[PDB]
């Protein structure tokens, strides 16, 4: 198989082999807020000339990174920017507390994309603690992130029954990439603007609302 | 709702070909280049209260009947497994669009080309040609009258409501609606949904939906005159009381006197005639051009296959395996049914339904020879025309002029309350 | 030319500004959004380079919070007004506009 440059198969290799999903809960965010010593949620990669971690791609929910970087603030030496994270964290975790108990419940759904709003509130170093029951999911998010109108429109932003933002980041570059032969891109996931996406629930209505739409 | 979109194209109980001959065109296209004619035919009514009339069309049953026959001949060339458009007459025709629009004579070379040729009986899929469907929005307003085409052309007979009786279409903003028309004839807000479509089709379950319900349903329970001065639906009824004649005009009223309960139940069914006649009606016509947009916005019940012709059966877009088979009628035993359980309700008097039944037969017969007549002269035309072909209205058969097999269908359409 | 459109056919410190200018153009120069507008059925449309009943701007808009003036000061124009201020300062910072 010799397509216009390219030369591929001509037998296969595809599986069928699939797993389940994982469902969020109370421990769930807390853990996940705890960064555990060895099994903390990202992935610092590198160069591949001496393999010097310059970027990370992150595992969403940490994501929620809206805004210009000029905002966010951290440094260019590796363990600093993490102690800087740990600290940061573990004062979140002090006050999420404050909100809701460690022994209020146990385990209960919440709304990541709110959750990641949250991060990015944090970090952006502006007050949320506004916004603070909205987290928990009675039954669906849909009615429960929809039933706003005017609020922070600047992660979010509700048109209708639709909640319009753009997902959290997922890559970032750091402070020594130098565009070399082993500097693998992250193709522009790492901006403060790259994509819009928009949900209510439902294919159907929104295919007509596109008649109106780019 | 409904997101598969499909048609047919005509056949012929023997003819070779189209029977379409130019000069209905012309004498059409003579403005514009529109494929469907929807104003003039709309506004060729003269009222409804009288018919528009000529050699080339005496009726809108032939007016609509040729501008079948033609867009059958139109639609001919673009729609192939190999899509097109341009420079291929079909009897000196060319459109001018890659939407397939415009409609002019063949180009000098193209003039000369040969025709493509038709098949009969081919069905297709209104979703093939990519241009179209890249806008949904043109294609649901073409599909609102192909299936005006479509449905009348599966049936060796007329047209059909798909009457449907629901009570969610009582509701605040609906009433409110409702009230818009007092003292209306339904002719009238009839032109008005024409527009408020025709603009756009309105959203599948729209307002406006329930609404046209309410307008055809009470229009039948009159038509039927199910509902009355007493029997009253939520107190609303239409009247024309110049009844015996091919035009009635019937108009909103409410009737403070009596009024009659809906039970619980949802219901519905679809109601054809048997008599040829129905040409001086109009009101059929809107029926269908609304019950096309509710489809086109509505994904729709379909019928059983056998209460269809075989080779038209098992149609995605119109044929199901089940639904209730057809209703059919003559005007003549109709208005007959009408009043007699109107004067059973006690209501009238004898004399009344009687002098009515008079003048209507009376009407029947002359109108039914003129029928006849106007059948023998096109039989001779055909004879003295070896190629200029065509049948001013779908062909009929006086095997047409009896039962209306209505009986059990009076008690039927009647429990619908 | 190219260059007007490649940061790379230039060295960043053979000259530094026009580097960082191009730089910071493609990464903050205003972001563009849109809204619709009136009643289709007693209004109509006109817009024909764009789906139905559109309406372009070369900004992004922001909803308020609340019925209230706010006091807003992250702007892309504020923030904007702050890049080329800052832009400005770095080059005054040259170690050749000092003898």
């Amino acid at each position: 198989a010799n397509v216009w440059g390219v030369r591929l198969a001509d037998s296969l290799s595809s599986p069928t082999i699939e797993t389940r999903t994982r469902q969020y809960t109370l421990h769930d965010l807390c853990s996940d807020l705890d960064a555990n010593p060895g099994r903390e949620p990202w992935k610092p990669l590198r160069n591949q000339r001496t393999n010097n971690i310059v970027a990370v791609q992150l595992f969403r929910p940490l994501q929620g990174l809206v805004l210009d970087t000029q905002l966010y603030g951290f440094p260019g030496a590796f363990d600093d920017w993490e102690r800087f994270m740990r600290e940061k964290l573990r004062v979140l975790k002090y006050e999420v507390l404050r909100i809701y108990p460690i022994s209020n419940y146990s385990n209960e759904h919440v709304n990541v994309f709110v959750a990641n709003a949250l991060v990015g509130a944090f970090l952006s170093n502006q007050a949320f603690y506004d916004l603070l029951p909205l987290l928990i999911i009675n039954d669906t998010m849909i009615g429960d992130l929809l039933g706003t109108g005017a609020s922070l429109s600047q992660f979010f932003q509700s048109h209708g029954d639709v909640l319009e933002v753009a997902a959290g980041r997922k890559y970032l570059q750091m402070e020594n990439y130098s565009n070399d032969d082993d500097d693998p891109p992250l193709f522009a996931k790492d901006l403060s603007d790259y994509a819009k996406a928009f949900y209510s629930d439902t294919y159907e209505v929104l295919d007509r609302f596109f008649w109106t739409h780019d | 709702a409904r997101a598969a979109f499909l048609f047919k194209t005509v056949g012929f109980g023997g003819l070779q070909n189209v029977p379409i001959n130019d000069e209905l065109s012309s004498h059409l296209l003579r403005a514009g280049n529109s494929p469907w004619q929807l104003t003039q035919f709309l506004d060729w009514i003269s009222l409804g209260r009288g018919l528009a009339t000529s050699a080339l069309v005496p009726t809108a049953g032939s007016r609509y009947y040729q501008m079948s026959c033609l867009l059958s001949g139109t639609l001919q060339i673009p729609f192939r497994p190999n899509h097109r458009w341009g420079d291929i007459r079909f009897l000196r025709l060319v459109w001018s669009a890659p939407t397939l629009d415009g409609l002019v004579v063949a180009p000098p070379q193209v003039l000369a080309q040969p025709a493509l040729q038709a098949q009969a009986d081919r069905v297709y899929d209104c979703d093939d040609y990519p241009f179209l469907a890249r806008d949904p929005r043109f294609k649901h307003r073409v599909y609102q009258q192909l299936s005006a085409v479509t449905l009348l052309n599966l049936t060796g007979f007329g047209p059909i409501s798909y009457v449907r009786v629901d009570e969610d279409m009582w509701s605040g903003d609906v009433n409110q609606l409702l009230m818009n028309y007092f003292g209306h004839t339904f002719a009238e807000i009839a032109y008005t949904l024409c527009q408020a479509s025709a603009n756009r089709p309105w959203e599948h379950d729209g307002t406006y939906a329930r609404m046209t319900q309410i307008i055809l349903s009470l229009f039948w329970l009159s038509y039927v005159g199910v509902i009355h001065q007493q029997n009253t639906y939520r107190t609303f009824y239409f009247q024309c009381n110049r009844r015996g004649d091919a035009a009635e005009v019937w108009i909103l009223s409410c009737s403070l006197n009596h009024s009659a309960q809906i039970r619980p139940g949802n219901r519905s069914l679809f109601v054809m005639p048997t008599s040829p006649d129905w040409n001086m009606d109009v009101n059929l016509i809107l029926s269908s051009t609304l019950t096309g947009c509710l489809c086109s916005g509505s994904q729709l019940p379909l019928i059983d296959n056998n209460s269809v012709p075989a080779v038209s059966r098992n149609i995605h877009g119109w044929t199901g395996r089940a639904g209730n088979q057809l209703h059919g009628f003559q005007v003549r035993r109709m208005v007959t049914e009408f009043c007699d359980r109107l004067r059973r309700d006690g209501v009238m008097t004898q004399a009344q339904q009687n002098q009515i039944e008079a003048l209507a037969d009376q009407t029947q017969q002359f109108k039914r020879d003129k029928l006849e007549a106007w059948a023998r002269e096109d039989d001779q035309y055909n004879q003295a025309n070896p190629n200029s072909t065509m049948f001013r209205t779908k062909p009929f058969t006086n095997a047409q002029w009896g039962r209306g097999n209505t009986g059990a269908t009076s008690a039927a359409i009647a429990a619908l309350i | 030319p190219r260059c007007f459109m490649n940061i790379q056919l230039i060295s960043p410190i053979d000259a530094p500004i026009l580097r960082q200018w191009a730089e910071i153009i493609h990464r903050y120069w205003p972001n563009p959004s849109q809204i619709r507008y009136g009643a289709p059925n007693v209004f109509g449309s006109a817009n024909l380079f764009t789906p139905p009943e559109v309406l372009l701007l070369p900004i992004d808009h922001q909803p308020a919070n609340v019925t209230t003036p706010t006091l807003d000061f992250t702007n892309e124009l504020t923030n904007w007004r702050a890049r080329v201020c800052e832009l400005m300062k770095n080059l005054v910072d040259n170690q050749r506009y000092q003898p």
